[PDB]
């Protein structure tokens, strides 16, 4: 009877991960700007 | 014009319960009477002025 539900499970799996796999990036854009302020602008 | 997600160094984000601005003479979050003291604000980040 089940014929279409298998594709939706990997759809949600690579949406929750696709994002998480984006929180990793979300907090690197600020992480790299934090390290350069210091040395790039002083003295 | 509101603060973006990526730019500022020390600043990151302000919530709803984490507010500081006319939250001494105003209630909790219900229309309840006074429950707090006078303190400087945090949520509305300014660019207008000095």
């Amino acid at each position: 009877a089940s014929r279409s539900s298998a594709r939706d499970d990997k759809l949600t799996a690579l949406l929750a991960q696709l994002d998480s796999l984006t929180r990793e990036l979300n907090v690197v854009s600020q992480q790299l700007l934090d390290l350069r302020q210091q040395v790039s602008a002083l003295k | 014009q509101v603060v973006d997600d990526t730019k500022y160094k020390d600043y990151q984000q302000v919530g709803i319960l984490h507010q500081h601005n006319n939250s001494g003479f105003v209630g909790y979050l219900a229309p309840t009477m006074r429950e707090g003291q006078a303190y400087p604000a945090n949520f509305p980040y300014p660019l207008i002025g000095k």
